[PDB]
């Protein structure tokens, strides 16, 4: 019999502050779990901080001018500020642990990414000056007494490597979202399993093995194996 | 800098905070439709356009904020009823490996609504408190069977709740990491 | 009680809701059956006779009944007051035996032919639009937006008719399809009907629809 659902669809059809907070929640949750330091959202933070300032002035103006709407506005601003506070504290904690690694990544002239791409201006200031403070402390206290072959602080060639770096093979929990627009027919990686949902396929190279990541199922997976799909928002960390 | 207990995981307070951003259905006892709310992380139209005893949808934290006072009443989710919970227990017993398809926030939302909104249910609350317990016990049996398959490569989970995952996270990931270290050391 | 727009309404001992239409015009005033509670509980129960359940009405808000769902011996509520429920009106068109045959987890609500659903929607849209129109014609808008609801009802009305029309075309009943085409309002819908007729491979009906579209375009130009 004659289908018309498409005829009805074509007949029938004839950035926001809400979205930014969802992106902030996404960034916060991903930053907490992942082993590496993810790149800073430069644009989002500018817009959010401006909005916070304007809302604060509006609350003051209305206060100086029913109680309940003010209640809602005040506690909403508290809820918004808490997330940003937690997020920035986590990022600074990551910068403490990978300071020499980030410095070495910046000193490499052939690096595919610059340190200013990855970090915010405040983070750059913190990294630079904190490294000098720590360096002065150990340089005078310990290294002043060592012979010239052992006076380097970031030595790679010694019997133990003095530089730490992320564990790229850490296990993480994931939830498979698919492409964000619902465009299952457009995603080139998204093949299909038999009589069911679409899926992605990944190769785990130490074992020479494959797995199928169906939409909507949860997995415990190595970080490096799923890094590209995470960067493309095909999956989200639980 | 960050506390030691927050290096790799979310505390239950953060889990409650995450769940509180979801929408929920309410009956208001006052009309706001013709100051205005002027929120910045949500829609603002719904709260500005309320009419008494007309059903509407808002975020859960504002819903609990209103229900603190006379001004509001909360409609329970449809899965949170005796008939549906009976069917889910039967599914759990019937399929001895699969987890039943409850929503990702079922434990958190049940233990919020039973405290803040004990008066707004239709079923007797002393039966719901029993059936929630039955579901959690059966799921714990199924979890204890699954921890015999920790391995060097991966694992699949389905319909396991957020709080249930967060409860187990530091054990699964640690033991799995050490099995990986032992295996790769023999390859190198 | 009176509706939320002053229409007279009453709930019968048969547990049916009746509304008086066209009361402003005595040669056109008429009583309309707009909702049967028993039929709703029958479908809700999966086609079962849960006579332990009773409906206690409260008030009518536009298209939706406010009511208490009472269970047990006594067919009326008690203290402390249980919370109310909300329920939409729908036209009485269905048959139990036919819907059981169409249907043929154990309590799952019975599945209905698309023809019945579209028919019921078109009737419900028509009645709702007429009542709202009469209200606006005499008493105007209270709030400044009810015309938009009336526009939505007209869209739903043509949409329901297009599905029924397409069914008639798929059955190749040109006579019934043409009779249905007269009842469509917007030329958007008539254009869709032309496309539907092309899919049905009915050039005679394409011709006659375009005759109607040209005639109605002339009436629109006049």
């Amino acid at each position: 019999d004659i289908n018309i659902d498409d005829i009805l669809a074509e007949l029938d059809k004839e950035v926001s502050p809400q979205q930014d907070f969802s992106d902030l929640m996404k960034s916060w949750k991903n930053e907490r779990c992942s082993p590496e330091l993810l790149p800073y959202p430069h644009q989002l933070m500018k817009r959010l901080l401006n909005r916070i300032s304007m809302q604060s002035q509006l609350i003051e103006n209305i206060s100086m001018g029913s109680k309940l709407p003010l209640l809602c506005m005040e506690t909403e601003l508290e809820r918004l500020k808490f997330v940003i506070r937690s997020y920035i504290r986590c990022r600074l904690s990551k910068i403490d642990k990978f300071s020499l690694y980030l410095r070495q990544l910046n000193e490499d002239e052939n690096s595919l990414i610059s340190l200013t791409d990855l970090l915010s201006k405040d983070e750059i200031k913190y990294h630079d000056t904190h490294s000098l403070i720590w360096l002065k402390l150990v340089n005078d206290s310990i290294l002043k007494y060592m012979p010239e072959e052992l006076q380097a602080i970031n030595d790679t060639e010694g019997s133990v490597n003095m530089i730490d770096e992320p564990d790229w093979n850490k296990f993480v929990f994931i939830h498979v979202n698919g492409p964000p627009d619902g465009k299952w027919n457009e995603d080139p990686l998204l093949q299909e399993n038999e009589f069911g949902k679409p899926c992605y396929t990944v190769t785990i190279p130490d074992l020479k093995e494959e797995v199928e990541l169906t939409i909507g199922s949860i997995y415990v997976m190595r970080y490096e194996v799923i890094r590209d799909l995470l960067r493309d928002d095909k999956v989200a960390l639980i | 800098s960050l506390p030691a207990h927050l290096q790799q995981t979310f505390s239950p307070e953060e889990i409650q905070f995450i769940v509180e951003n979801e929408p929920i259905k309410i009956f208001p006892r006052i009309t706001t439709r013709q100051t205005r709310w002027q929120l910045i992380t949500t829609d603002d139209k719904a709260l500005n356009n309320m009419v008494a005893m007309r059903s509407t949808e808002v975020v859960l934290w504002i819903a609990l904020l209103l229900k603190q006072q006379s001004k509001c009443s909360i409609v329970a989710p449809q899965w949170l009823t005796t008939k549906e919970l009976d069917r889910k227990i039967q599914y759990e017993k019937t399929h001895p490996d699969r987890f039943s398809e409850l929503p990702w926030n079922w434990l958190v939302l049940a233990r919020i609504l039973f405290n803040k909104a004990k008066d707004d249910f239709h079923d007797p609350i002393h039966e719901l408190r029993g059936k929630i317990q039955d579901l959690r016990e059966i799921r714990q049996i199924k979890v204890l069977k699954g921890l015999k398959y920790l391995n060097e490569s991966h694992l699949q989970l389905d319909n396991l709740s957020l709080l249930e995952i967060n409860e187990l996270r530091p054990f699964i990931t640690e033991i799995m990491d050490k099995l990986r270290e032992i295996h790769t050391a023999s390859l190198t | 009680f009176f509706s939320s727009y002053g229409d007279p309404c009453i709930f019968g001992s048969d547990n049916t809701l009746l509304l008086l239409s066209k009361w402003r015009s005595p040669e056109e005033s008429k009583w309309l059956p707009i909702l049967d509670s028993n039929m709703e509980i029958w479908k809700m129960s999966g086609g079962k006779e849960t006579t332990d359940i009773h409906v206690w009405p409260l008030a009518l808000a536009y298209d939706t009944l406010n009511c208490i769902l009472v269970k047990g011996k006594h067919i009326w509520p008690e203290f402390p007051l249980p919370l109310p429920s909300e329920m939409e009106i729908r036209m009485p068109v269905f048959v139990k035996s036919k819907l059981l045959e169409e249907n043929k987890e154990e309590d799952k609500e019975i599945q209905i032919p698309v023809s019945m659903a579209a028919e019921e929607e078109y009737l419900r849209s028509k009645v709702l639009s007429e009542l709202l129109t009469d209200t606006l014609e005499n008493d105007g808008e209270m709030y400044g937006n009810e015309n938009e609801v009336l526009a939505a009802l007209n869209g739903a009305y043509d949409k329901a008719l297009l599905r029924l029309f397409a069914s008639a075309c798929s059955d190749q009943n040109v006579e019934k399809a043409l009779s249905l085409a007269h009842e469509l309002k917007q030329d958007r819908a008539l254009t869709a009907a032309v496309k539907i007729s092309e899919r049905a491979e009915l050039p005679s009906l394409v011709k006659k629809i375009n005759n109607i579209r040209e005639a109605r375009y002339e009436q629109q130009l006049k």
